[PDB]
C-alpha cells in the first residue's frame, strides 16, 4: 500500500502566468461555496429543505517577500486603465519528494488589492507584500 | 605578542572614563556584540521549502557590562553618577567609556571604544555579620551604540 | 454497571456515503435547533410566553489531510450544473474498545463550501481541507 | 454562627424531570431580567427617569457528558410535530457536605438547541453535548 | 497633608437599604454622563461646537457570594406584579485605616438584571451572583 | 546637537484650569482629523479625489487616582442644570530634565463621561476615576 | 546572482516634503485596491463574473518619536481654513547595504489624523505621534 | 580608608530606625539603586540601523530588604510593625530608616537613607528538631522612593 | 531569654491542636506574615515621576504550613483530619491551632496563634528498599486569616 | 509498635494487585491526598477587606504513584497491562490495588487502599554500556479515586 | 533469570536496525509506553463532585531515543540516513527498527520492536582541544506507533 | 581508522573559512542536523485512532556554533567579521565556512561542510583581576543551509 502521506502545510508551488509576476511564497483562502435557498415547508416541522443555487469561488491572498519585482505586480494592476488581462495561474501542494498531491488551476485570474509591506524600526520581520486574486473558475 | 601562541590573560583591566574610577575596578564581566538574525523561508518551483534565509538585523545593544568596583569607600562617584543622571541632567550623564586590554606587561593592546553609559543600577553585597570577604558595588553600565573594536 | 461506559470524544467514525468521498476526521458543529415565538402577555407581568415553532438542523464542518482523493470532492461540488446527488452520511461516536456509544446519520447532505488548504512556507502542520455539509434531518 | 456556611460553585444539583433526561453536569445563564423604560423628563435636566416595565427570563445552557442516554433528549426535541410536554426542572447549589444554599425551580421547560459534541482526533477532552433550554419562571 | 491619604480600590462598603439585601462585595460601572449635541458652524472650519444637553447615569453591576438570603433579591425583582420598592443605596470607598475617602450614593434604586451564578463541576471558584442595579441620582 | 533630547511617554503635566480639579495622571486620545469627501471622476479611472473638508477634533479620556477631591468633579458635571464653565486645559509632554517638549492647550473644555472607580476586593490596584472631557481648539 | 539582496522590514526611508514635516519613523497599510463589480450570470451555474471598476487608494499612517518639531504638523493640519499645500511624499525599503529595494512615492498628500502621544506614568516607552496622510496616484 | 586599597569590610553593618533596633542583627541582603529602559528605534535617511536611542526612566522603587535578625527573642517589634501595618495607622507605620556602614574600625563612613519603611513581610526560620542553627526572623522592608546616598 | 544575646535554638516546636496531636512530630516550616504592595506612579506639576508611593493590603493567607510528622505509625490521626475535611463535617473539620516556640530551656516564649486552620495534604515519602531513613507524613496546613503574634 | 517510639522504616513496601506482582521493588516514590482552596475577599460592613475565607473541594485523584520494578525480567506482566488500556479493554485494566506498609519487623500495619489502577506508563532504564546499576522498569499508575486510609 | 531475582543488568543492548549496525553503539537513552489521560468531573445526585473520571487517550508515540554511537569514525550510515529525509524518500527513509535487550549472559530475553524510525536528529560532541571523553555522534530516531513487547 | 572499535578522539579540530581564523582556537561545538517532526491523527473505519502519523519538515538549519578563539591576540580578524555584516557588505561577510576533524593521527577524516556563515556575535569572558585562565573570544556562527556531510 506505501505510505502515501498528504499534502504537508509545507510544500507547495504557487504560480502566476502572463505579467512576469513569478512565483508567490504562500496562499490563503482556497475556497469553494453554493448559496444554498432554505424554504421553509409549511405544513410540516421538522427539517427545511435545502436547495442548491449557484456555486461562487471566494478570493485567494498571495503572499510573498518584497523583492525588486514588485514593479511587476504595480504596474499590472495599473494596467485596467488602459486594458487588463486575465493570465492563468496555478495552485499545487507537494510533498517532500516533490511530487504532486493536487493540482489546482485558477482559470482567470484578476488583481483586487495590494497589501504593501509594513516598514516598521523595531519589528524583526521580512516586508511580505500581499497580492489579492479574484478567481474565476477551476480547471480541469 | 611574545609567542604565536598567546593569551591576554584575564589579569588586565582599566577603565578611562570622564567620572574619576581608582585603584580598584576588579570584576568586569559582560561584554559582547549581538546583532541577531530572522528567517526567510522562501521556496522556489522545485517544490522544496528551501534554506531558511537569513537577513542581517541591527546592532542590538543595550548590553550593560557590570563593573565591580571591589570596595565601596568614601569616594561616592559611582552612586553620584547615577543620582545626578537620575534627576535628568544628561549633559554630564552620556560619558562615553572605554575599556582597555593589557599585556603580561602593561601595555594597551586592544580597546573597547564605548559610545554612551548610563550607570542604570548599582547593588550593595550583602551585610552579613560574620563573612570573610569585601563589599562589592556593582555596577551595570548601559550603552547607546555597541562597542568598537 | 461494569463500572460505567463514559462517553469520550476521540474515537469516533466519519463517514460521507455516496460518491467516493470515503472516510473523513473532524467533526464540528452538529446541532438542532428550534424558533421559539415569544408572545408576551399584556395583563400578566412576570415573564413571556414561550411557544414552540419548527426545528431547524444546522451545518457541519467536517476536515481532513489533503489527501489525492481531494479530486472526488471538486468534482461532487461542481456537479451542480448537471444535477447533484444527495448521499446519506453517518456521524458516530465512539470509546476505545471499538463500541458504540451513539450513532447519528444525516438523511440527506448537500455541499455548502469547501476551504480547501492554507499553505505555508513557516507553519509545520499538515492541510487539512475542511468540507460543510448541509443537513435535512436525522435518521432513526 | 457556627462560622457561617458559605455558598461555593462546584458541588451543586441539575435535573430535568417528566422525560428521563436525568441528572445533568454544568449550568449557566440562569438569568433574570427586567427590562426599564427611559422618559427624559423634559421639564429638568440631570437625570432621565426609570420606569419597570415587565419581567423576562432568560435562557439556560445545560451541559453534560455524552451518554448512550442521548437518545431521550433527540425523541423530547424531535416530538415538536406531536406535541411537546414542558416538565419541571431544578437548579441547586450546595456547600461541601451536601445541605441546601439555595433551590431554584424552572416551572415550565422548552428545548430550544442541542449542540452536540465537538468529534476531534486530536484534542483529549469528553464529549458534553449542550442542551438549551427554555423558561417560564422560578417556582415558590 | 501628614504624607496624603492616598486613595485606594480593595477596601469599600457597600449597601442597599430597606429591603434586606444587606451588603453586597463588588461594584462596576458607577458612571455619569452629558450627551454633548454637536453642531457644525457652516461658515467657520475649523471645530464643531460642543454643547451640552441633559445628564444621564448608567447602571451599576453588584455582585456578592451565593448566599442564603439571595431569597430576598429574587422576591423584591419578581415584587413588580404587585408593586414595587426603591430604598437609597450606599456606594464608598475606603482607605485600610477605614476612613472615608468619597462617599456616594443613589437617590432611587431598581432591579435590572439578575445574572445567577455560574454552575461548573471543574473550576474551582466561588458562585457570584450578580445584581444590575438602575439609577436615578447621586444624594447629597 | 547635545546629542538631542527625544520626547517619551512618562514625564508630562497635565491639568485643568478654572473649578478645582486640579492636576491630572493619565491622558489618552488626544488627537485631530479631518472629514476628507470623497469623489470619483467618472471618466478617469486609477484614482478617487481627496477633497478636504472641515477638521474634527476628538474627545479626551483623563485619569487620575480616587482622591477627597473628586466631590469637585461632581460638582462641576452636575453644574450644567444651572450653568456651566469652560475653563481651559493644559497637556504638557516633558523629558525627565523638566524642560518643555511640546505644550498643547485645550481652547474649551466639557465635562462628557466620569467613570468612577471600579470597585473589588479581589485586584490589587488604586482606584482610578476617569473623566471624558469635550474640546474646542488648540491654543496658539 | 551574488547570493541575492532579499528586501526586509527594518532598512527603510521615510518622508514627506513640503512643509518641514521631516522624516518619519514608521509607515503602516500602504495599499492599492480595485473594486470588482459581481454580476452572476442568469443563464449558466458555476461561478460569478468578476469585471474590473476603478482603483482606490488606501490611507497610510504614518508614526515617528514626538519631537519639537512637531509644532510643523499642526500648522499643517489647521491650514486647511487658509488652503493646504500638497507636497509629494515618499515610502521606500531598503537594504542594511543601503542601496535601493523599491521606492514608491505618493503624487499628493492630505492630512487625515493626527493622534498625539498617549501620555501615561506607568508604561515606559517613547511617545509616538502618529500622522495619517491621505492618497493618490503613485509616481512613477 | 586607611590606605588606597580601602576594601571597606563587609562585616560592619548597622541601622537606627525608628522603631527599636536589636543587639544581635546580620544579613542585610540586597540593596540597590535600580533605573528603568526606554526603547526608541530611531531612524535617520541614510536608511541606517539607527542605534537605539536609551532615555531616561523613574527611579522604580520597592527595593525589597531581608533584614535577619537572629532568633525571636521576647522582643516583638519587628511583629509589631507588621501587624500594625496590616491594619493601618500609618501615623506609626511609615517610617524613616537608614542604613548604616561602618569603617575597618567601627566608625561610620556611608549611610543607605532610605525615605519610606514598611516591614510588610516577617518570615521564621524551619523548626527542624535535630538542627544546630539558630531561628531567623527574617524581615522584607519596602520602600516609597528610593535610597538616597 | 538570659543573654542579651538569644540564639533562639531551632530545636524547641511543638503544638497544641483541639484534634489530638502526637507525641513525636518531625517538621515544622514555612510560616510568615505576608501583605503585598500597590505601585501608584503618582505625577506633580513638575513632572517626575519622582516616586511611586505604596499602600495597604489585606493579610494575604493561605501561609501552608508544613508539619512533618517523623513516622505514620498506627496512629491515623492525620488522615482522618483530612478525611473528614474531603466530604465536609465542618464541626470537626474547621480547627483552630497554636505553634509554640519554647526557650533555650524547655518553657514556652513565643507562640503563634493560628486563627482558622484546616488540612489539605498529608503526602507521604517514599519507600524505597534499601534506605536508611524514616516514612515522613507530611502535613500541609492551610489558615483562614493570618497568624497572630 | 514494639517500642513507645516508633516511627517506620523505609524497607517495608509491598503491594497485592490483581496483576502479578514481582520479587524484588525497589521504589514507590509519591503519595498524595491533595484537595486544593479558593479565596473568597468577603466584606463585612465597617470596611475591613476581610479574613482571606477558604472553602473544600474535590479530592482530587490522578495521583499516580511511579512504581519502580528493579529489573525487567522475562515477566512481561506490566507491560501486558499498558498494552490493553491502550487498546481499550477497560474491564481487566481498571483494576483495584492496594499498597502494604510493615513495621521493624515484618507485619502490615497500614494499607493505602487504592479505588482505581491504571498503569499509563512504562518507561526503562539508560542501557549504558558500561555502567553498574541494573534496570528499572519504572511504572506509573494513575488513579480514578484517591487513596483511603 | 537464572535466579530469583538476577533483574536484567544494564550492559546488554544491541540495535537491529536495517541500515548498517556499528561496533560500538556506547549508549541508549530512554524509551518509553507514553499515554496520558482524560479528566471528568462528574456528579451524582447526592450532591457530591464526585471522583473524577479517568478515560484514555491515543498511544502518543513520537517516542525519541538518543541512540548515541560513540565516536564518529567513516561509518556515515547515520549522517546518510538523516541526509536521506532531509529531501525525501520515504522508500529508504522509513525502516522500522529493533532494540535488544541481552540477558546476564549474552542472550536476547527481551527486544522492543519500532513500528517507524525516522532519525530526525544527529549532533556531534564538543571538541575542546585539550580534554577527553572522545566524540559523540548522539541520534534522535523518532517513531509513528510506539513500540511493542 | 587502526582498529575497528574506533573514536574520533578529542584534540583534533581545524577550519578552512576565507576569514583567517587560525593559530590559537578550542572548543567548538553544538553542530546539529535538525529536522523535527509533524502530526497527524489519523482515522479509519474501525475507530482506533490510528497510532500517531509523523510526516517531514524543513531543515532547520539557523545552527549557531560555538567557536571560542581562547585569547583576543593583535590579531582583529573575528571583529572585523561581525563589524563588516553590522553595516552589510555580503561580498565579504557572507563567507563559506569549513569544520575538519582529525583521527587518532593527524590527518583528516570527516569534513562538515557549512553552506553559509554570518557570525553573528562575539562575546568576551570576564575580566576578573586575581584569577588564573585566560580571555576567551567565544565567536557564534549562523547559516543559511545546514551542514553537510
Amino acid at each position: 500500500m506505501t505510505r502515501k502521506d498528504p499534502g504537508s502545510s509545507i510544500w507547495f508551488s504557487l504560480a502566476i502566468d502572463g505579467e512576469s509576476l513569478g512565483y508567490f511564497n504562500g496562499c490563503e483562502g482556497l475556497s469553494t461555496q453554493v448559496e444554498v435557498e432554505q424554504r421553509q415547508e409549511g405544513g410540516n416541522n421538522g427539517f427545511v429543505w435545502q436547495l442548491p443555487t449557484r456555486v461562487t469561488y471566494s478570493n485567494i491572498r498571495l503572499t510573498r517577500p518584497l523583492t525588486p519585482d514588485t514593479a511587476k505586480v504595480a504596474k499590472w494592476i495599473s494596467s485596467v486603465q488602459t486594458g487588463i488581462q486575465r493570465p492563468t495561474a496555478q495552485i499545487s501542494a507537494l510533498r517532500a519528494d516533490g511530487s504532486l498531491v493536487a493540482r489546482w488551476g485558477l482559470i482567470d485570474v484578476l488583481p483586487v488589492s495590494w497589501q504593501g509591506p509594513s516598514l516598521d524600526p523595531g519589528s524583526a520581520s521580512v516586508a511580505n507584500e500581499v497580492l489579492e486574486i479574484a478567481h474565476h473558475g477551476f480547471t480541469d | 605578542m611574545s609567542l604565536p601562541k598567546p593569551e591576554d590573560v584575564l589579569v588586565a583591566p582599566n577603565f578611562g572614563i570622564q567620572i574619576d574610577g581608582v585603584m580598584v575596578e576588579y570584576l568586569n564581566s559582560v561584554s559582547n556584540l549581538q546583532i541577531e538574525q530572522d528567517v526567510i523561508r522562501y521556496q522556489q518551483n522545485q517544490g522544496t521549502t528551501g534554506r531558511n534565509n537569513v537577513t542581517l538585523m541591527p546592532g542590538v545593544a543595550k548590553d550593560g557590562s557590570v563593573q565591580v568596583e571591589r570596595g565601596m569607600s568614601q569616594s561616592s562617584v559611582f552612586t553620584q553618577w547615577i543620582n545626578d543622571s537620575m534627576a535628568g541632567r544628561m549633559a554630564t550623564a552620556r560619558k562615553n567609556a572605554t575599556i582597555i586590554v593589557m599585556d603580561y606587561e602593561d601595555n594597551p593592546v586592544k580597546r573597547w571604544n564605548l559610545r554612551n553609559a548610563w550607570c542604570s543600577k548599582v547593588v550593595a553585597g550583602t551585610l552579613k555579620a560574620g563573612d570573610t570577604n569585601a563589599l562589592t558595588e556593582t555596577i551595570t553600565i548601559v550603552f547607546e551604540e555597541l562597542v568598537v573594536e
